[PDB]
């Protein structure tokens, strides 16, 4: 009647092993699925190249300082060129796909500091500008902020998830926490959530990944300054339809 | 024709008429539901997801700051750590919880609350705090003592870095309104408190100020009535 | 003795509001999680 | 400035009309014998009243008001809307619409507020201005446009204050600001002219205040001290004029020492010291300063 | 017959949680107290195993509180200038369907990532001095595609195909039955993505988040004339959402919109709650204390 | 099937007591006359047992004495006068709900202390010259805690949430069933308490009696207008109190009301019974006596 | 369209009519009923409880001794302690009981009535009254032998302190109209008179002046009818 | 089928004896009862101080004069500051009980007069002012009047009861009369009489507690001049909730 | 022929006035004492 701290995430050729867990956050308590015969809209056979694409990947590692302000991923942009998930993502017009996010920050007994690990499905980022014309460049956010790619993107107000909702209540969406002294890895299983059946793995991004410190990393003098924060995440359950000329962006 | 006498409410719009009108669409059939993960269809479920308490909303203290309750080691003994009142509607600490706007859609409340305090402090930090629900009638108490005479959890920092305190419905009426301040203090849910029951101890090389987190919700037996606007966004002109 | 919730349109979508169908399951965003807790059980053990 | 103290209770002004332009005319307090407050219930002054239509605060209202004849619907009375019966530290009544509010700052919800509970509870927090409302909401804040959302009518802000019901509170979307410097125990003036105030002043000074006011006006020859307000009945507590450099007493009144209309100093910098004994509070002093160069 | 049907359509009151009756507890092992809240769930605890309870058998109706009653109800969508007055003698407007023009349904309706519903639209509309003189109005849905009109006088609105309201001033407001109009299985308030593929390199990027599963085309107002009526007729369109289907549950909004089709917050950034004095500080008096 | 509860919905004749026929008594130790006061009950003598009475099949209907029949009807409960002409060009008015502000519904309600009940408002609403002109108005229900309107253009109108009625001065007067609203399990017409802790030693102490559990907002209405009209509309609200439950009945009120919200009296004390010139006085001239 | 023609009525606001009309919120659940003690569910239970007749309504008198009918030791016999018209919705006595202000919401009434009278003096005082009822046609009786032709009660004062007289229904038509004088008299109930029928006699160092109490209230065969709006409470002005 | 002149009243630790009573009135027919769980709004565990709190407590004499106009006290508040009752009334937010209001006024077969006893629920008591501005303090009461406390508060207006209504229909309410002729005893009998479950014992007072004399005292010389009036009440089923810091008023 | 009594409206407090249930229980208002007291008796015995 409770959640063991060990955990082992097998999947594909990846294993992700975790001795200090909090637990496993089904997203919805809905585990990924293909998509059925009555949901589907498109004819075409759609490929499942089950284990060359399900996998862990681990895509990027921040630097958690005592001022950072938080880290943002879109789970397709964040894997669009990296293994055989991209070159399917790139070839194929449709896409769907689950993910098991699994981000780790490890620190001392002596370290402090707790993460808001948080799925945020179809998350819009905001602009923050004054008041202006709609002309203006300010008011809508440039392509390095809607699509960070792998690399992801430092919060510029984590406040407010840089969408204008309060980041308090982002606890509405499938979290975690990373509390240094409790656990140091969130393992977040998100099933394919989206208005159509399939969606353009390029174009649309279905979730976002947000990693903000919500209590800063503090640390004496003496402790690893060095706190990284990785992202391993891996797509579960992909399909791909409408094969063509592999196309980039 | 059939007699018919045309009643007062005739011709009027009333916005919350659930009623008939004819469908601009003869024939038309929509695109299929597919199941989509996450459906929602009470605003009640919405109200138990524990979201974190803006507990620190003082003067200066800016950003994700404002949602960290300080916790220090303690020169003295029987100190206030912080205090917030319980209403849910009200301008403070709960207005950055998902219970405290939806709260805000509607003008009287019932049910019991919660508060998920979780420590964020190192392993090796360890205390013991008192976390203390004050009812009605009472103001925030002056010390420890008075406080321990309400409802109160003696919280231990440990492996389970979360601590709940309900908030017991304690309450004359059924409901109690969104709405406070003036006679609407009527309807005060109370002050919680949270005290050092011992001190915040830590070993060498170690931080000595650490932080807990408030996670405010709603419990089982929340129940909410008489569905209103908000005034939390105010707009001066339609949004080109 | 109700006289309501008749659509008077060949069309379902010119009925009235749906407001017979109240389901409550907070499960999916309270206790998302793989291990089910117990409530008098120490969550990590 | 005609009028001192937060309620009107101190208008000698002429105003025999409910508004200075579209209101009703004031009927004589000599020949409002159908109504309590006339002249034959009160034969000596006794409020300003007299064989006058000027507009008055004899019961303690929270605004100067007049009788006026009786026709709409029974309405046999109004609030004068007197532009210079506000109090000097009277910044006005300001609508409040929404979330913005006039003064971005602390709150504060008080079913004992009062004017000065609101001030004293901004100034402790070195907020420039306090902002009653609805009678018992306080606000805090230092922005300098708290009239975001335009003013509005003095008699907009008429709401009783939930702690002393003789003052104004503000109202129903209308938030009445005060400079927090009013009723300060102390406080640095280096100004031309500026109104101060006895501690806690739209209250009853508190019992034991010694309080010390620095009012130096960096190149002024004399400083005009006029005292439109001294209801300061009592013995021990007094108010001396104490010198600057020298720090020697240059006029000291109490109760049996009412101050002349202007007891100007030669000196550019002048010390207003109060005094409280621990019983018989009164309502307090306003003092007045201008500086000739 | 169908008369049991007609007998169970009253709305039956749904009671909320009862409080059982509780005891102390003396011993180890079980602690309903303590929570992870690492584990991304929600605490578990009741009050029964916090206090001591009593029975409550609760008889709250919580039946309010659902997406049906929460939404169902005309709230203010658009509002259509139809300008004949002026230097605007146009006697027609064409109006893009948008709800997020205003932020009371704006706000409600962002509470979901997607929502499918049908809709009753209202038209409530008057002259400037609040008057509804017989004026014959037509309210025609251009759906995306239809050519739009651009005049009073344009063959488009013959109406053949596209659905039109014909409704005097005087008439009580127009009212009709809007279904689920979308490609996709439901609306998108949030679409984090762009309608087409390329560079997205533009110093604007005014094409994020713009889904046109949700763009349902334009609202054309006219006044049925011949010429110039020298009168602004200001149409209010009032959607009531029914038949609800909410998914995905987001933050409500806190900081102030600025634009209609993205979320765009100010660079003054308003805190969610109100600041106070101090962590320590609460403003309730209560009652004068026994002893101190 | 359900015809037969349709066939008894029809009012049925409740009669009075009947009185049954009385013969003459002669003994001792059966006084049906001698009572005690004292007891604190009422008398328990019957006609019967006082004098010799008939048999009187008593077919007197007692049904309209009913506390739903005694109140169920429509009566001013409040005059909202939308100013919009000479110097209040307001153009809207927000009315704090009250029901005690008229004698005729006030002193119905104040013979019972309780009273919990569903109402059916109904709004006559017109201009000073008693002309209902074709003018829109909305009459938007502001529960307490929602935000009220500022002025008649404000956000607020857009009644996302609120209950508002938008109905012509030309249409039949808007009715409109308001269920108990109320915090409390009936509403309170006597509140001998104060609504919040404290001392109470104000000089004006008006918070005595204010129960806030039937404060239950206000009423705002406009003109649905863009400038000012320049016409005053006086709207009429009219209460009427359905499915009625009365608790703990009280005298009626016999001292002219002074003010709204608190029983006050004048210092001139008005008789409950007008003066006669002696206690041995009726001016009831009769006939001419036979034989005086 | 299903043919229909609006009939006479149509759009007519009539106050007393009993029809439906839209709920402004829609699944709304009240606050739940408790029990809450003295419902009371019709007016007729209120008109039956005795309440003090106002039977001392004379110049001078002022307050409670109003209520007070004066009883004192006589000089001489057969003399007339006090009388008064048993018309329940006339200005007189019967305003101040709840059944005579009851009435006055009513057109017409019927019924027996009934005054308890109870006699406040000393333990000591003793006396017989002789209470008559008068019915119509005839003035108030001169003389003690005049009353006692009518429905009449002879009251020994003792250990039991009250008498109920009863009204009785007298009447020539099923219900009286409330309304009273000129040809409304028409309606008239008739007078109670009350005689000494013996002295009030009392010991040496005992008070000869004692008072009667009288309780009027409504039998249970009473009715009213036909609810209209009283005249006892006139307003000018809107209660602000 | 009679009332017997004796009783004796017995509840906790006091008991009355009376030998001249005329009855005991239960008003409404309603015994003060526990709320029930179907009634009950508030989750805490009530407390039920049987025996301590429920028992007679004797709190007031009055001297009945023959100018005097009655006297009126507020139950809850006349008991607010006595005995283990009045601690209870003050720890706890929520209170809620019935009393057994027992009225004492005894005098010689010589003496004459009569009381009544009447119990008055929601008892709001008026204030007799002139035709003032809302502004005016006479058009209000002040709090000695609406809670006198323990020592009551004599009328100023026994005609109207100082709430407007007409004391002649005060027999409406729970009323008992002692008429010095036939009893010295005046017995009610009141259950918890408001539109909520539980209640604040210091804010809102239930019930008023009038004595007003109809029939002034009167007597001879030799008589004994004083003659008081006890009022004696005992809660009834008294419930407590919401522990918290004692609170005065 | 009677067509009344009926609610057209899923809110139960939408329908008319409840003016089918006259009950007359005046005993706790006229008799609200605990000994019954006979007509024929003499109460105080
Ligand atoms: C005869 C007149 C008929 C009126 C036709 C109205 C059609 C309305 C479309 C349905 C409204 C909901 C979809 C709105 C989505 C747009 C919001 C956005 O994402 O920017
Ligand atoms: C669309 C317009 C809808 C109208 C809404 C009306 C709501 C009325 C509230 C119910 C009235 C009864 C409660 C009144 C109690 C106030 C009296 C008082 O105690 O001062
Ligand atoms: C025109 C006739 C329509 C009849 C509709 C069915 C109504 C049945 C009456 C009983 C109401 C249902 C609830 C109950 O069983 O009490
Ligand atoms: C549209 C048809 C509605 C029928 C309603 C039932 C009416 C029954 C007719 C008899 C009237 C009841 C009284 C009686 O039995 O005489
Ligand atoms: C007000 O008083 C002045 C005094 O000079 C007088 O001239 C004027 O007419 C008065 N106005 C009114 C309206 O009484
Ligand atoms: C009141 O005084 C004014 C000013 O002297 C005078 O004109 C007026 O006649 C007086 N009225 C009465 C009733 O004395």
């Amino acid at each position: 009647g409770y959640s063991d701290r060990v955990a082992q995430l097998t999947v594909g050729n990846s294993t992700i092993t975790t001795q200090e867990a909090a637990n496993i956050v089904l997203s919805y308590g809905e585990w990924p699925e293909y998509c059925p015969s009555t949901d589907a809209t498109a004819v075409d056979k759609p490929t499942r190249p089950d284990v060359s694409v399900n996998r862990f990947y681990t895509l990027s590692t921040k630097s958690w300082k005592t001022e950072s302000t938080g880290w943002y991923w879109k789970f397709p942009d964040v894997l669009n060129d990296t293994g055989v998930f991209g070159q399917n993502a790139q070839f194929h017009y449709l896409y769907r796909s689950g993910f098991c996010m699994h981000v780790q920050c490890n620190a001392s007994k002596f370290h402090q500091g707790a993460l808001l690990v948080a799925a945020i499905p179809e998350f819009v980022i905001a602009a923050s500008s004054p008041a202006t014309k709609p002309n203006s460049q300010g008011l809508y956010p440039d392509f390095a902020h809607t699509n960070p790619g792998k690399d992801g993107q430092e919060f510029r107000d984590p406040y407010v998830l840089d969408a204008g909702i309060p980041l308090s209540q982002a606890l509405i969406f499938p979290h975690q926490w990373i509390n240094l002294r409790t656990n140091n890895c969130a393992t977040i299983i998100m099933p394919y959530i989206n208005a159509l059946p399939f969606d353009s793995a390029l174009n649309h991004s279905n979730f976002g990944l947000v990693v903000i410190p919500i209590s800063p990393l503090k640390y004496c003098n003496g402790a690893t300054t060095e706190v990284p924060i990785t992202l391993t995440i891996a797509p579960l359950n992909s399909e791909f339809s409408g094969l063509r000329q592999a196309i980039k962006q | 024709g059939f007699p018919t006498e045309l009643k007062p409410g005739t011709n009027q719009f009333l916005t919350t008429d659930d009623g008939t009108s004819p469908p601009i669409l003869p024939g038309f059939e929509p695109t299929p539901l597919i199941h989509i993960p996450g459906e929602f269809t009470s605003l009640l479920d919405l109200c138990q997801v524990e979201t974190i308490l803006e507990v620190n909303n003082t003067t200066g203290t800016t950003g994700v700051s404002r949602l960290l309750i300080p916790v220090r080691a303690q020169n003295n003994v029987d100190q206030l750590c912080a205090s917030f009142q319980v209403d849910p509607g009200r301008n403070g600490p709960w207005q950055s919880t998902m219970v405290g706007q939806i709260c805000r859609y509607y003008t009287q409340w019932s049910g019991s609350l919660k508060v998920t305090f979780m420590f964020t402090g190192s392993f090796m930090a360890t205390g013991k705090m008192l976390i203390a629900y004050t009812p009605p009638g009472s103001a925030q108490p002056t010390t420890r003592e008075a406080a321990m005479l309400g409802t109160h959890i003696v919280w231990d920092f440990g492996l389970q870095s979360s601590v709940t305190l309900v908030i017991p419905w304690i309450s004359n009426t059924h409901f109690r309104a969104v709405k406070t301040g003036g006679v609407y203090d009527y309807y005060a849910t109370g002050i919680v408190t949270i005290w050092y029951q011992t001190n915040f101890v830590v070993p060498p090389d170690t931080p000595t100020e650490a932080n807990i987190i408030a996670l405010g919700a709603a419990q089982k037996n929340f129940t909410l009535k008489l569905c209103k606007d908000t005034d939390e966004i105010q707009q001066t002109a339609e949004y080109q | 003795i109700n006289f309501t919730n008749i659509n008077y349109y060949k069309d379902s979508y010119a009925a009235s509001a749906s407001r017979q169908d109240f389901a409550q399951d907070p499960a999916k965003f309270t206790r998302p999680v793989l291990d089910a807790i117990r409530e008098a059980a120490a969550p990590l053990q | 400035p005609e009028c001192f103290t937060a309620n009107g209770a101190d208008y000698r002004g002429t105003q025999n009309w409910t508004a200075l332009q579209g209101g009703k005319p004031c009927l004589f307090w000599n020949e409002t014998f159908q109504h309590p407050y006339n002249t034959l219930k009160y034969p000596n002054g006794e409020g300003g009243l007299g064989e006058h239509n000027y507009c008055r605060n004899p019961d303690g209202d929270v605004s100067p008001w007049c009788y006026v004849a009786e026709h709409e619907d029974g309405v046999y009375w109004k609030y004068c809307e007197i532009p210079a019966c506000q109090m000097p530290g009277n910044l006005g009544c300001y609508k409040d619409h929404g979330n913005p509010p006039p003064l971005t700052g602390t709150s504060k919800t008080s079913n004992k507020l009062t004017i000065q509970t609101c001030i004293s509870f901004c100034r402790s927090q070195r907020f420039k201005f306090a902002g009653m409302e609805s009678g018992y909401a306080c606000f805090c804040g230092n922005n300098p446009d708290y009239w975001k959302y335009g003013e509005a009518a003095s008699t907009e802000c008429n709401s009783v204050c939930f702690g002393d019901h003789t003052q104004p509170c503000g109202g129903d979307g209308r938030i009445i600001l005060f400079d927090t410097l009013v009723g300060a125990c102390g406080g640095n003036y280096s100004a031309m002219s500026s109104v101060v105030y006895s501690p806690d002043f739209p209250d009853t000074y508190a019992t034991g205040r010694v309080c010390y006011w620095t009012i130096r006006v960096p190149g002024a020859s004399h400083i005009h001290f006029s005292f439109p307000l001294f209801d300061i009945r009592d013995s021990a507590d007094m108010v001396e004029l104490l010198d600057g450099y020298t720090h020697r007493v240059l006029a000291r009144f109490h109760g049996r020492s009412r101050p002349p209309l202007s007891f100007n100093v030669s000196l550019d910098f002048v010390i207003l010291y109060f005094f409280s004994d621990r019983i018989n509070q009164a309502q307090g002093f306003a003092v007045l300063y201008q500086a000739v160069k | 017959s169908a008369v049991s049907a007609l007998a169970d359509t009253t709305i039956s009151r749904v009671t909320a949680a009862n409080t059982a009756a509780s005891t102390h507890s003396l011993g180890t092992g079980r602690v309903p107290a303590l929570q992870a809240a690492e584990t991304g769930a929600s605490s578990n605890s009741s009050d029964e195993n916090l206090i001591e309870t009593r029975c409550v058998m609760n008889r709250n109706g919580v039946n309010e509180a659902s997406v049906e009653h929460f939404y169902s109800r005309a709230g203010l969508v658009g509002v259509v200038e139809v300008k004949d007055s002026g230097t605007s003698l146009d006697g027609y407007t064409v109006w893009p369907i948008d709800v997020m023009g205003f932020v009371q349904q704006r706000r409600k309706l962002e509470l979901s990532t997607y929502m499918r519903f049908d809709a009753e639209f209202t038209f409530v509309s008057n002259l400037n001095n609040s008057t509804t003189p017989g004026m014959l109005l037509q309210y025609m849905y251009v759906p995306p595609g239809a050519p739009k009109p651009d005049s009073r006088k344009s063959y488009q609105w013959q109406t053949a195909t596209n659905p039109s309201v014909f409704a005097k001033l005087s008439d009580p407001p127009p009212q009709v039955s809007v279904p689920f109009m979308s490609p996709a299985t439901a609306y998108q308030w949030f679409y984090d993505g762009y309608p087409t593929f390329g560079e997205h390199k533009q110093a604007t990027n005014l094409q994020y988040g713009q889904c046109p599963n949700n763009m349902m085309g334009h609202f054309a107002i006219r006044t049925v004339s011949e010429s110039t009526t020298g009168k602004n007729i200001h149409v209010r369109v009032y959607m009531r959402i029914k038949h609800v289907r909410a998914w995905v549950p987001r933050p409500l909004r806190s900081q102030a919109y600025m634009v209609k089709n993205y979320p765009t917050y100010s660079q003054t950034i308003t805190n969610t709650a109100t600041d106070r004095a101090s962590i320590t500080t609460t403003d309730y008096e209560g009652g004068v204390p026994a002893s101190p």
